[PDB]
């Protein structure tokens, strides 16, 4: 290391400072407040009755933590689908607003829900915008809602003078005209009530049995976020060096219990040097010190390389009991036996003796080192 | 309910010197036995705060909210109910209500067609208990909503006529609304107003309201004898001392005088 | 440690700093050149005598009372009464001595500037000659002239 | 590194490397001019000794 | 000079820049941070689309991990998004990846 | 990436790898584009 | 210059112009400090002469 630092093969007699000793983090640790209130999936998906696709419902998810995966991993198998976003990103993301739209259809207009689409359910009652971000979640409700009489109370709109706007839902039960002559009263030639029931019974086939449907239609990332995803956490170590995150404060260090007391609202603490040196645990509230993982300038003592390759090491400002905790799992000076505590730091690889000579290599604090014939073969 | 009463007594509003008050903990951070400088919005020391006071006298005027505000009252019997903040206070645009009745708090960002003269009658609860609601007549879009257990805890054991002082700082910044506050038991003065001596304000609550705000108003019970003061924050460098326990124990308004 | 000062605890920042390279070494050498000079200064001022003189046990000098500037055996460090006065007057920052992690972790680290500076890669080093060795040379010079 | 990619980050970090390296080079330079003064005093102290 | 070629949905041409992220960038084709070179992209619907749908052009939907720059993965193994081990061709949230 | 060297040597008996120094020259760079986590050697009988 | 265009190459050159000019300012400062120390020795040598 001295030869590398001086960029020469031959090092003259002296003490040379080199790369600083620094113990490395054993692992990573992450801490986040153990999840607060969760968002209302048991209302959106585990309702007693859903709206019809003309009657399609709108609900706001706000001031809560989203948990997309546990909703999918509840006891029923339900058929999740997507149109235009990374589904596995969402747990790892925040939203300006989270809006759910909820309805019932048969198994064949399930494609008409997507943006850019056309056909009766795309055109007259349920349009998504042609820049939509999100995914579509449905299941065959044939185990629960399907009735052998016909459950006919689930209707759909099938006519509209115009194609309705994205998120315009039309509730106007106005008689619709397919003839050029005007439709006065409730009925006439080519005059129509613009909706019709679905005949759902447990016998209706694939494409024709009942499906409960939800769309998630969120706005995201650009403006202050009302809902985020679930934020993961590990157990809470102590006295070992680690890579740490608390609440998105990112550092590296040794966690320790502090007897310093924060006020109720302070989350991190900074030293006189204006950088963090303490934090409160967000799951369990306690005040933890952070110490940057231990270190100390390494200076190498050598006679002239023209005379020997034996060297000694000073760990500047280190107490000799600490440096063996830097076990590498270069490190041969760890074995010890020849170790000495100077006021300048811990010295290893040289023997301390009572024969007080003139100085030769200056270690500091009244200590000098020399290469000599130690014989008071 | 809403009825704008004719009984209004117009008078020139008084002023008081703000001695050393209106310092709040500027950030979510611990520091101890150190002198920390900041540039932030603070109430300038020794400013003319405006002074308001009720008796059969009554005064609920609307005030500007330019850059952010300090409010404090010296009181008995919880005569302040809360505040209204917004830009029009008439459903033409949003407004924020933060108020506390006999039983809970509510904090709500709904279009609220405000009454010409808001109040709540109680008269020390001499003849009746909470029943009135003279604050709004309509309520259009209630975008944000929050309810909780009743706030403003009294001093324990009491002492004769012995008031309590409640300090609040209010600010809108980067879409968030910031409340900081402090309660103190105070030995009552008789001619004098706003006690000399120092203490800091802790952050109470933080809320994602995002609205334009331009003016605010103070909701008051309906005799009583409440008095309060209002001041404006300004951008100013400040030096805060933190003690070894980590409390803001003393402060210097950096622009007050050449010594400071 | 130029690397821990510039780059707090980051291998990636240590990769970026390596495109600058020889600047860090040039600063480290320049501070080392100063650190060596402090010892030369102290040697040139105090180490002028190659022998460590002592006064005899019977302190008499024609009525002249050097007892206030000579060493006192009752003190652990051999400083004079005037030296041990002067050592109270200057409030030194970090007199070289060890910090042992019983201390620069916990209580003292909550308010000690030296324990703060250490963590930012800034380090004070001890002089080669201790204040007891500078007392010895200063005694040798004083005992020489009075005899 | 938290809010930026590799190519924006290695530009933002070039400011933090530069400004800190200027701050250290300033400190070393003033230390050298202070060392020259302390030395002038030590040479006077050895001359008076 | 190694010339790379493939086809993609035209909206995702943004992802082929160096240091990007997204589906094709993380799960099948990444240029290194230190990339030296040039990208050229062009619509080829006149020579690659068919009105029946030309389903013979394909992409990857899932992967264990974000690949290394200029790695290439032609595995046809099923992606187990389901918790339990998922032997053979299919199961609850077990995906054919292409 | 492959780098390699040839060196002709006298057969020292009980010990291993002739103590001494050479560098290896770059042989080839190959666009193999694939993960390697395990390798094997091919022998003659 | 054999690799970039004038409207975007000049940012790469501008960093190098800065860093090289900074390295000369380091050298000339370090020479002015050593030269003051050699002078301090020349005026001592002149006094011993
Ligand atoms: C005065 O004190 C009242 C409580 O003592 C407090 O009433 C609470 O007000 C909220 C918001 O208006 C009500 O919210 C619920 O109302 C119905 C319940 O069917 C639903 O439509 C809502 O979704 C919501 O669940 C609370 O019900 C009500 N508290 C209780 C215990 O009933 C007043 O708001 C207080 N007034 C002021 C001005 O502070
Ligand atoms: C910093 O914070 C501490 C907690 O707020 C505070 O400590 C408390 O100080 C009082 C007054 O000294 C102590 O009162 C008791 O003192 C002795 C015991 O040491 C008894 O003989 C007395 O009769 C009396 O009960 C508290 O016990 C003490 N609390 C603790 C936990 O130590 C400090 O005083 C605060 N610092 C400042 C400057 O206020
Ligand atoms: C050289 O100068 C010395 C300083 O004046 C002087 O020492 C001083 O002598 C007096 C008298 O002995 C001491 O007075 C104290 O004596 C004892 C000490 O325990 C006390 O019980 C008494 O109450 C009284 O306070 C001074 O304390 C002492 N000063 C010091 C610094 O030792 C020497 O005597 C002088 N030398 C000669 C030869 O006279
Ligand atoms: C995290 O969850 C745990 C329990 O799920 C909460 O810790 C409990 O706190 C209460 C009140 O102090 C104790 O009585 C329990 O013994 C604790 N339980 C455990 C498991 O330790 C904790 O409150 C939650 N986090 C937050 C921020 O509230
Ligand atoms: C309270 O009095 C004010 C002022 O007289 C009323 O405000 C006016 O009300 C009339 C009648 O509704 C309107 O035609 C005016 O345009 C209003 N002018 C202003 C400036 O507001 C207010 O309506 C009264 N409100 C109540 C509840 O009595
Ligand atoms: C909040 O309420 C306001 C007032 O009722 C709504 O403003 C009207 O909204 C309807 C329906 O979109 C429009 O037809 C009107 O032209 C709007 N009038 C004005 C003066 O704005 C507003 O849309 C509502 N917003 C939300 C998010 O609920
Ligand atoms: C090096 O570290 C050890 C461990 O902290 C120190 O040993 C302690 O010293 C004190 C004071 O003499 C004793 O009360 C303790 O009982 C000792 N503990 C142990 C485990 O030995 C030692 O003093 C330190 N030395 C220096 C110079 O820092
Ligand atoms: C749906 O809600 C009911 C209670 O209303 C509960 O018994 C049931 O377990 C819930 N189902 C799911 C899948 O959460
Ligand atoms: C190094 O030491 C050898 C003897 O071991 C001596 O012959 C040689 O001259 C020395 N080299 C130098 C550069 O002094
Ligand atoms: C130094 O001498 C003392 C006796 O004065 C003895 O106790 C000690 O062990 C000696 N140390 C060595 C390393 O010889
Ligand atoms: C404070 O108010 C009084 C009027 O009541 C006025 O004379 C005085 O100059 C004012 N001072 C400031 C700084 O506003
Ligand atoms: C109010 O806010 C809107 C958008 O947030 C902005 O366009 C408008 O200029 C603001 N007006 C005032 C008076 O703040
Ligand atoms: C190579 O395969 C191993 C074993 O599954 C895996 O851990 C590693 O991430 C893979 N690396 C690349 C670049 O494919």
């Amino acid at each position: 290391e001295t030869k590398c630092t001086l960029k020469s093969f031959t090092v003259e007699k002296g003490i040379y400072q080199t790369s600083n000793f620094r113990v490395q983090p054993t692992e990573s640790i992450v801490r986040f407040p153990n999840i607060t209130n969760l968002c209302p999936f048991d209302e959106v998906f585990n309702a007693t009755r859903f709206a019809s696709v003309y009657a399609w419902n709108r609900k706001r998810i706000s001031n809560c933590v989203a948990d997309y995966s546990v909703l999918y991993n509840l006891a029923p198998f339900f058929t999740f689908k997507c149109y235009g976003v990374s589904p596995t990103k969402l747990n790892d993301l925040c939203f300006t607003n989270v809006y759910a739209d909820s309805f019932v259809i048969r198994g064949d207009e399930v494609r008409q829900i997507a943006p850019g689409q056309t056909g009766n359910i795309a055109d007259y009652n349920y349009k998504l915008p042609d820049d939509f971000t999100g995914c579509v979640i449905a299941w065959n409700s044939n185990k629960l809602d399907s009735k052998v009489s016909g459950n006919y109370n689930y209707l759909y709109r099938l006519f509209r003078k115009s194609n309705l706007k994205p998120f315009e839902r039309d509730i106007s039960t106005e008689i619709y005209q397919a003839g050029n002559k005007p439709c006065n009263g409730v009925a006439g030639f080519n005059c129509y009530f613009p909706l019709r029931s679905y005949s759902f019974r447990p016998t209706y086939g694939v494409g024709h049995q009942p499906y409960r449907v939800v769309v998630l239609s969120f706005e995201l990332l650009h403006a202050p976020a009302t809902v985020c995803g679930p934020k993961k956490s590990t157990n809470l170590v102590k006295n070992k060096c680690v890579n740490f995150n608390f609440n998105g404060l990112k550092g590296t260090g040794v966690l320790t219990e502090s007897n310093k007391k924060f006020l109720p609202f302070q989350q991190f603490g900074r030293d006189i040097a204006d950088t963090t040196d303490a934090v409160r645990d967000p799951q369990t509230l306690e005040i933890l010190d952070i110490t940057p993982c231990s270190f100390g300038g390494v200076s190498v003592i050598t006679p002239g390389t023209n005379t020997s390759n034996q060297v000694a090491v000073l760990y500047q400002g280190v107490n000799c009991t600490e440096v063996p905790v830097a076990i590498h799992a270069w490190r041969v000076y760890s074995t010890g036996s020849n170790v000495f505590q100077t006021r300048a730091g811990c010295l290893i690889g040289a023997e301390y003796v009572n024969n007080s000579y003139e100085c030769d290599i200056p270690i500091g604090a009244g200590i000098c080192a020399s290469y000599q014939t130690q014989t008071k073969v | 309910q809403c009825v704008n009463l004719t009984t209004r007594t117009q008078l020139p509003p008084a002023y008081t010197n703000s001695f050393t008050r209106g310092v709040y903990y500027p950030d979510k951070v611990f520091r101890s036995s150190v002198l920390h400088s900041t540039q932030d919005l603070f109430l300038p020391f020794f400013s003319n705060v405006t002074w308001f006071h009720v008796i059969k006298r009554f005064d609920n005027p609307v005030l500007p909210f330019n850059d952010g505000v300090y409010f404090a009252s010296i009181e008995k019997s919880n005569i302040i109910r809360g505040w209204i903040f917004g830009t029009t206070l008439d459903s033409k645009t949003q407004s924020l209500l933060i108020v506390n009745n006999a039983t809970n708090v509510v904090i709500k960002v709904c279009e609220f067609q405000f009454c010409n003269d808001p109040f709540f009658d109680h008269k020390n609860n001499k003849s009746w208990m909470e029943s009135e609601f003279r604050v709004y007549s309509s309520a259009n879009n209630c975008t944000f909503e929050y309810v909780s257990q009743p706030f403003l805890m009294d001093l324990e054991g009491k002492q004769g006529n012995f008031k309590n002082l409640r300090e609040f700082v209010f600010k809108n910044i980067d879409g968030y609304f910031k409340i900081y506050s402090k309660h103190t038991p105070i030995i009552v003065r008789e001619p004098e107003d706003l006690p000399q001596g120092f203490s800091a304000l802790e952050p109470l609550v933080d809320l994602p309201i995002g609205i334009n705000i331009t003016r605010f108003q103070t909701l008051l019970a309906l005799a009583g004898a409440a008095a309060y003061y209002v001041g404006y924050l300004q951008p100013r460098t400040f030096l805060l001392k933190y003690n070894e326990n980590g409390t803001i124990t003393d402060a210097v308004d950096c622009a007050l005088d050449p010594l400071s | 440690d130029c690397t821990m000062y510039i780059c707090g605890d980051s291998t990636e920042c240590s990769n970026l700093l390596l495109q600058y390279g020889s600047f860090c070494t040039q600063l480290k050498r320049a501070l080392t050149g100063i650190a060596v000079e402090q010892d030369k200064n102290t040697q040139e001022v105090f180490a002028q005598v190659k022998q460590i003189y002592k006064t005899p046990p019977i302190k008499y000098f024609g009525g002249f009372n050097f007892s206030q500037i000579l060493p006192d055996p009752s003190k652990p460090s051999k400083r004079s009464f005037i030296e041990d006065l002067l050592f109270n007057k200057v409030t030194l920052a970090d007199a070289g001595f060890i910090k042992q992690y019983g201390d620069c972790l916990g209580d003292i680290a909550a308010r000690d500037l030296i324990c703060a500076q250490k963590f930012k890669g800034l380090t004070v080093l001890p002089p080669l000659l201790t204040d007891e060795m500078i007392a010895q040379y200063t005694s040798a010079l004083l005992a020489g002239t009075i005899t | 590194f938290s809010r930026l990619d590799k190519v924006e980050a290695e530009v933002q970090i070039d400011r933090l490397i530069t400004g800190r390296l200027q701050s250290l080079q300033t400190y070393v330079t003033q230390q050298l001019i202070r060392a020259a003064e302390i030395r002038a005093s030590a040479n006077l102290a050895a001359t008076k000794m």
